[PDB]
């Protein structure tokens, strides 16, 4: 449920790597794992709300899985296991009605006849399961699934002739582009891209016919006016993309040269995301004084009129320091409302993305901006966004306006919460300003963890507001208090739950907190005087168990929030650290701490609950390993382990050169 | 010249294991008390959550207060007069504690706050409205009035009349913050509030107080990329409690990252104060890298009607462990600049800086320049200076205490004279004040002790006849 | 069983290891014992003995060990076999016919369900069911109901003190209800629940199975400083009934919170207009 | 560690025994295990016979760790072994190691006699 929701347009290899390692590192049954998986594809899919994540949802559950399975085939008498979770699945009949009822169609049909295009399951099997299926249910419009089952080669089609943009026909290029403007048309494209992985060259292909038409060439007035819609098109399909699936996949992260697009450049300079706030005065918005000129000059003579060679991104980074000028203008009290009026006009009449780049830096400068002067700049902001302008459009208005109001609401929406405004552009963002606005944050944290363990499973909700936390409170404080929290729990089954819980909330970033916690909470757990009451035997077993995992999980080796957490913060673990393979990797370092303070607590004197912790912790270490977390271990809590009470040594041993004799030595004198 | 006065250790204290570092306080009060607290992990962790309390006189003997707190300490202030102290910590648990029968060896406390699972940012005292102006062109003039002037800044809170009321005020981790006044009995109020609707980290937090009565808070998300906010804060006492009315102030950009030469450097900010509280016009930004660190400063004066601009930056510094500021009221007038600098008198012109080796620097106030450089022969975590900022108190990276003697002069030879005249009028703020004057005598030579006598004893005559009547036992 | 986990249980929570060795001896009798495939004694002995010694909430001994805890597990899906599904939800329809069913009775030290056995049940069942009195006192006419399923027979003297953190929690609950809108309607089902609220509490301390003084203390304290003065008349007019009923009786002092409470909740320096 | 009283017996007994710390089992702390040798030219050899020795070793006894299945298949190591019961049974209390190392040489010597 946590891969679906957030990164969807992950790799499919770290979703199969990692179910693999937890596959391995508790004994699962495959029908079972199937079985879940399935379970949790349907129920996460039942809870999602109406709009476009309910598409993304039934891309993703009816789309990647089928590549996650194929690629399970692949690593590993797997099709029986499929038909044995099959039929454990069928049995759900209220799961399974909810489901077909909430999307108009029969949906186990088409998921049985997608995994049999895939090969997973025979045939004689697959009409059983079908006749099965028909018996139990006994007991015009479109759906969705149809459509994106169909669509996919409709985006593989449109992705393979657009290259050579269609023999170079600009009419054809308008055609197909109003084709795929009609209702939810681009959504599903887009969901499609993003379930099959190539979104990517959809993006790069898109800014190549968007910089090769901004320059354009001579042209009379249709194919002037063919241009610039193209250009706005364009620039519309790229902003969608960068508001709804993030900001990883327009940036390529692999440019050679200076030729670098302009789009790039804007969207890594000039469009406020959830992760960013702009300088209203950096380098990037003061290009020159003359183009500004102008630009403004033919915004207040008349309609531009000059669209056939006009230099679209020259313009586009003037408009910027123009409607600074207008403003300040204005402000100064020598402009009229009515001129502003005029100009407001004459942006949102012919080309709209100049609008889309105004609002976007009076959003910039006004974030900056105290509250006594704000006020000003968002009447003429809304001025900007106001009803449609009809008397004016060449053609194709309803999805332009559709789409620009909802990139302006997802652009806008930030700063209009800080003040008491509304504008009503017409959900688009059902998980936005979840938490209260002034209590605490423990008691919320507290209050979900505990609805958590009491239901059982964990729902998306809960997942944002959990990145959230994290995000506002830091890791050390997140897992302390976590950790906190569990050592609150009498019985083993709700310590149980509680650590398989645990694991898959840690792993939202797996390497912060895994070196948080076996430098910071463990060793002061276990060196304090006064903490291993505490220490008992369910939760003392279910938090090794629960570090052991998380320990050689991450020696094994997931969000943009966190990529930009842990690069934005350094820390000197050589300091933290003095200890006494590469020794600069932080993890071997405070293992390596980790295994010096378990043999010293071993070998100390009066030894108590800590010393039953640190046993538990050797005995699931030696049960989860295959055979590798234990070369740093040293050498000495083999003989003391035997000193403290076979199979529990040879697999310690590595047999190192010196472990050969040691382990001779060791298991010789029982 | 610049030395060092003596080094104080402790044994057994040190070769902790399994010990991950973590930050320091230090408080320096008007007597000669020290409160601090040392990182030491030796098999107990409440000694790594006890006050220590030292007395400069005798070094050798310290008192451990055991503090009842869960996490790490923050914070330590001093109140005006020296006699309680407030700790705060993560996890709420402020403290406030009182003097125990009037002994320095015992202390307890009965008066505290608590917000649940926040840890505190910044922690400080209420203003009480009273500060004095330093002229060292008339320190010849005769006259205690006259070298020693009033500066009529206005308190907070005054309730029946022009007498102050007590309490304190916090700001969590989260755009929290809270505020606690004490009645004259042993009534508490406390408030909290939410800073502004925009809720996000605050890693580093300030707080300064304006004439007319108002609280200026910096928030400082610490990535190197984002604003600065500052929010003006107004505390009104309406019949049962304190609300707080907060607006938002504009706000700024940090330097050295459009340079568009090398920006990837510097991606982190670690240290923001204000140059002096009680004055919010001027705010010291330290940034670093894993290697090396920026310093700058920025003010808000007039030339939008309030903009922030840029004073001085210096070339380039190591990593960046310890800051600190001077507590001595410098006038800061332009006809006082040129006589302090013909005179080596530089009692209130410097900041003190530390770095990941055993270098301290003293560097001006106005303009970023190094003047004075001292190597130890390890690193600095938490320092402070003095009332007369004759001395300075450090904590290595160990269980070492330092302090160091600063000079006036910094090495520049002068006349006995000149010098006569610094220690008189040094003595003279400590004779108006009821400060106490240590590291006044840790700079006294014994070959001018009879001229100093003699000339504090005339001194001390021909005042007008009230000034003698309340000086004696000081002056004996 | 019984004398060896005693004297276990006198050992100090830290102790030696160089003897701990020496000291597993109880621990393989004990485990000798608690082994189902020998038959030694039937385990609902054991389980019931253990569960004695240790109550629900509480660890057992660091030297014993999972050799108990998992034990009582053992006993886990039993314990689902006599348990009614939904038992919390169930709600009746109040008369006052009498002839009480048993299976509507809580305890009256801490309101729970009487439960059979020791067996480890459901976390639900050992948590205080607040629902299903509230709901009981919040309808008219329900006033032998209570007393009833609380096992209180009005004839002796009590002061049961959870009935009347109850009647405070009502009471606030109804202050909040009318501070919410009171302005849809004008009667807006208030007037009449004051009145059965106030009527019921002149039942309830008259019989003194509350007490006046803590209640008004108790009542000031749940309202210091959550700010609902919508509808203090009400709360001003049950205080009336309260001491015009019984002013006779008693001393003054019962009285004293309320001139407190006067203040608090009326916070004004200017003229009450007629 | 080991304490002082143990090191000095250890340095006053007769140069028959070269008694030392037992490679396995814990060290340093109140109880210790050691292992004897004996060296007799006028005497067969014998099971190693170790011994505990618990914490304050004065004012109480220490005791010996009965290994049967040592001792046992033949007539001769058995016969050792009831001598060596009885003559325990007929050590008072409070006795030392020395007494019992003693005892365990005058009981190989008793056995050799009767045996020829």
């Amino acid at each position: 449920l946590l891969e679906g929701t957030m990164n969807l347009t992950g790799e499919t290899q770290s979703l199969v790597e990692q179910l693999t390692m937890v596959k391995r590192m508790q004994h699962i049954p495959t029908p079972l794992f199937v079985l879940e998986i399935w379970k949790a594809c349907f129920v996460g899919l039942i809870e999602s709300p109406e709009g476009t994540e309910e598409l993304k949802w039934t891309a993703f559950t009816f789309l990647k899985i089928p590549q996650v399975l194929v690629k399970l085939k692949k690593y590993s008498d797997f099709t029986e296991d499929v038909n044995c979770a099959f039929e454990f699945l069928l049995k759900l009949t209220p799961l399974l009605d909810k489901a077909d009822q909430r999307c108009n169609c029969d949906c186990t049909n088409f998921l049985l006849q997608e995994c049999g295009k895939q090969g997973l399951l025979s045939e004689a099997s697959v009409n059983n399961l079908m006749a099965k299926r028909k018996a139990d249910r006994e007991h015009n419009i479109q759906p969705n699934i149809q459509l994106i089952l169909r669509a996919e080669p409709t985006v593989t089609n449109i992705l393979k002739t657009m290259d050579a943009d269609h023999s170079k026909s600009p009419e054809g290029l308008l055609g197909v582009l109003g084709h795929m403007l009609s209702g939810k048309s681009l959504d599903l494209l887009l969901a499609a891209a993003a379930a099959t992985g190539k979104l990517k060259s959809f993006a790069r292909k898109f800014i190549n016919l968007n910089e090769f038409t901004t320059y354009g060439s001579e042209e009379s007035t249709k194919p002037a006016s063919v241009r610039a819609l193209l250009f706005d098109i364009s620039f519309l399909m790229l902003c969608h993309v960068a508001q709804t699936y993030g900001s990883e996949v327009i940036l390529s992260e692999s440019r050679t040269g200076a030729e670098v697009p302009f789009f790039e450049t804007w969207m890594q300079t000039c469009m406020p995301e959830e992760g960013k706030i702009l300088n209203p005065d950096h380098p990037c918005f003061r290009p020159d004084s003359t183009k500004v000129e102008s630009l403004v000059a033919l915004l207040n003579n008349s309609s531009e009129m000059k669209l056939v060679q006009m230099k679209w991104h020259e313009a586009c980074l003037s408009i910027s320091a123009a409607i600074l000028e207008i403003l300040n203008a204005w402000e100064n009290g020598v402009l009229a409302f009515e001129s502003i009026q005029k100009i407001t006009d004459n942006i949102k009449g012919k080309v709209c993305s100049l609008a889309v780049c105004a609002v976007a830096w009076l959003v910039a400068h006004v974030r900056m901006l105290g509250l006594d002067e704000r006020e000003k700049s968002l009447q003429m902001i809304r001025q900007l966004a106001g009803p449609l302008f009809s008397e004016n459009t060449l053609q194709f208005y309803n999805e332009r306006v559709v789409i620009m109001n909802s990139i302006l609401e997802r652009m806008c929406a930030d700063v209009l919460q800080q003040t008491a405004t509304q504008i009503k552009f017409p959900d688009t963002m059902p998980y936005w300003n979840l938490l209260p606005p002034k209590r605490p944050i423990k008691e919320v944290l507290t209050d979900i963890f505990a609805k958590v363990l009491e239901k059982g499973w964990v729902d998306s909700r809960s997942i944002h507001i959990f990145d959230t936390l994290l995000h506002m409170g830091g890791v050390y404080w997140f897992c302390n208090n976590l950790i906190k929290e569990l050592l609150k729990e009498t019985r083993k089954e709700h310590t149980l739950r509680a650590v398989e819980l645990l694991y898959s909330i840690f792993c939202l970033d797996m390497q912060q907190v895994t070196l948080v916690l076996l430098g910071h909470i463990l060793p002061g757990l276990l060196t304090d005087s006064s903490k291993w009451h505490s220490l008992m035997d369910p939760p003392g077993t279910a938090l090794a168990k629960l570090a052991v995992w998380c320990a050689l999980s991450s020696y094994s080796s997931a969000s943009t929030r966190q990529k930009k957490r842990h690069r934005e913060d350094i820390e000197d673990y050589i300091s933290l650290f003095p200890l006494d393979v590469n020794m600069r990797d932080p993890l071997n370092r405070v293992l390596a701490n980790l295994f010096l303070l378990i043999s010293s607590i071993l070998g100390s004197r009066t030894a108590g609950p800590h010393t039953q912790f640190v046993q538990w912790f050797m005995e699931e270490c030696v049960d989860c390993l295959e055979q590798s977390v234990l070369q740093f271990m040293p050498f000495t809590t083999v003989s003391e382990l035997v000193k403290v009470s076979k199979v529990v040594l040879a697999i310690t041993d590595l047999s190192l050169p010196l472990g050969r004799q040691v382990a001779a030595k060791a298991i010789a004198a029982l | 010249m610049m030395d060092l006065a003596y080094v104080c250790e402790w044994e057994k204290w040190s070769k902790s294991t399994h010990c991950p570092s973590v930050p320091l306080a230090c408080a320096w009060s008007c007597r000669n008390l020290i409160a601090f607290t040392m990182d030491l992990r030796s098999d107990d962790q409440d000694l790594t959550r006890m006050i220590h309390i030292l007395d400069t006189e005798h070094p050798w003997d310290l008192h451990s207060i055991p503090s009842e707190h869960h996490e790490a300490i923050t914070c330590l202030e001093w109140d005006q007069s020296g006699s309680r102290l407030l700790s705060a910590d993560a996890d709420g648990q402020i403290k406030c504690w009182s003097m125990a029968d009037h002994l320095a060896n015992s202390w307890e406390s009965s008066v505290g706050s608590l917000v649940e699972g926040d840890p505190i940012v910044a922690l400080s005292w209420l203003h009480n409205g009273v500060k004095l102006a330093l002229h060292v062109e008339k320190s010849g003039a005769s006259s205690f009035g006259e070298k020693f002037s009033r500066v009529k800044f206005s308190p907070s809170l005054t309730l029946f009349g022009g007498k102050p009321m007590e309490g304190w005020i916090a700001v969590t981790v989260s755009g929290l913050v809270t505020v606690s006044l004490l009645k004259p009995s042993g009534q508490v109020l406390t408030s909290t509030e939410s800073l502004c609707r925009l809720r996000g980290r605050v890693a580093l937090a300030d707080i300064a107080f304006t004439g007319g009565g108002n609280i200026v808070v910096a928030t400082a998300d610490g990535s190197s990329a984002s604003p600065v906010q500052f929010y003006k804060v107004c505390v009104s006492v309406v019949s049962e409690k304190c609300r707080i009315d907060t607006e938002i102030l504009p706000s700024l950009f940090m330097r050295c990252t459009t340079d568009l030469n090398r920006k990837d450097k510097f991606p982190a900010i670690t240290h923001l104060k204000f140059l002096a509280r009680d004055m919010s016009e001027q705010v010291l930004l330290c940034a670093s890298s894993q290697t090396s660190s920026i310093v700058e400063c920025w003010s808000l004066r007039k030339e939008t009607i309030l903009k922030w601009r840029i004073l001085s930056a210096t070339n380039d510094l190591d990593r960046v462990s310890a800051v600190a500021l001077p507590k001595l009221p410098i006038s800061l007038t332009n006809t006082d600049l040129k006589v302090a600098s013909d005179t080596q008198f530089y009692p209130g012109l410097g900041l003190a800086l530390a770095f990941h080796d055993g270098s301290v620097h003293i560097v001006h106030r106005l303009s970023l320049q190094t003047m004075a450089v001292f190597y130890s022969s390890v690193h600095l975590k938490a320092m402070q200076l003095s009332w007369t900022s004759l001395a300075l108190v450090g904590i290595d990276s160990h269980g070492k205490l330092s302090v160091l003697r600063l000079s006036p002069s910094m090495g520049h030879p002068l006349e006995v004279g000149l010098a006569l005249r610094h220690l008189l009028f040094l003595l003279e703020y400590c004779m108006v004040t009821g400060y106490d004057w240590w590291d006044i005598l840790l700079h006294v030579q014994p070959s001018m002790v009879q001229s100093l006598v003699e000339k504090l004893h005339e001194e001390y005559t021909r005042q007008t006849a009230a000034l003698q009547q309340v000086l004696s036992t000081r002056i004996l | 069983l019984k004398v060896i986990l005693e004297k276990i249980l006198t050992i100090p929570n830290t102790v030696s290891s160089a003897v701990v060795q020496q000291l597993l001896a109880a621990r393989e009798v004990i485990a000798y014992i608690l082994e189902r495939n020998a038959c030694l004694l039937p385990a609902y002995f054991a389980v019931t003995e253990i569960r004695k010694l240790y109550p629900e909430g509480k660890l057992p001994h660091w030297l014993l060990g999972n050799l108990v805890s998992d034990f009582v597990d053992t006993f886990r899906p039993t314990a689902r076999i006599n348990s009614i599904c939904g038992r919390c939800s169930l709600l009746p329809v109040v008369n006052n016919s009498g002839a009480i069913c048993n299976s509507w009775k809580l305890d009256p030290a801490t309101l729970r369900f009487p439960l059979k056995g020791l067996l480890p049940y459901d976390k639900d069942l050992f948590e205080p069911q607040t629902a299903l009195l509230r709901y009981v006192l919040e309808q008219p006419y329900s006033r032998d109901m209570v007393c009833n399923m609380l096992g209180l027979n009005k004839q002796h003297k009590q002061r049961c003190p959870v009935l009347e953190d109850q009647l405070v929690d009502l009471v606030v609950y109804a202050m909040e209800r009318s501070e919410t809108e009171e302005k849809f309607d004008d009667g807006g089902t208030s007037q009449l629940l004051w009145q059965h609220l106030s009527s019921q509490l002149i039942f309830f301390v008259l019989f003194q199975f509350a007490s006046f003084p803590h209640m008004v203390l108790s009542l000031h304290q749940k309202l210091a400083g959550r700010g609902l003065i919508k509808g203090r008349d009400h709360l001003m007019w049950v205080l009336l009934q309260f001491i015009s009923g019984s002013i006779q009786k008693n001393a003054l002092a019962d009285f004293l919170p309320v001139m407190k409470l006067f203040d608090l909740l009326y916070p004004e320096k200017e003229y009450i207009p007629v | 560690s080991i304490p002082s009283v143990l090191q000095g017996e250890v340095a006053r007994l007769d140069p028959k025994f070269l008694v030392n710390l037992d490679p396995s089992h814990c060290s340093n702390n109140g109880t210790v295990h050691l292992i004897c040798k004996l060296d007799d030219k006028d005497l067969p050899s014998v099971p190693p016979l170790e011994l505990s020795v618990p914490a304050d070793y004065p004012a109480q006894s220490p005791l010996w760790i009965d290994r049967q299945w040592q001792y046992d298949a033949n007539p001769f190591l058995q016969s050792v072994h009831r001598c060596m019961t009885s003559r325990l049974l007929q050590l008072p209390d409070k006795h030392s190691v020395t007494a019992l190392l003693n005892t365990w040489a005058q009981s190989v010597h008793q056995a050799c006699l009767s045996a020829a």
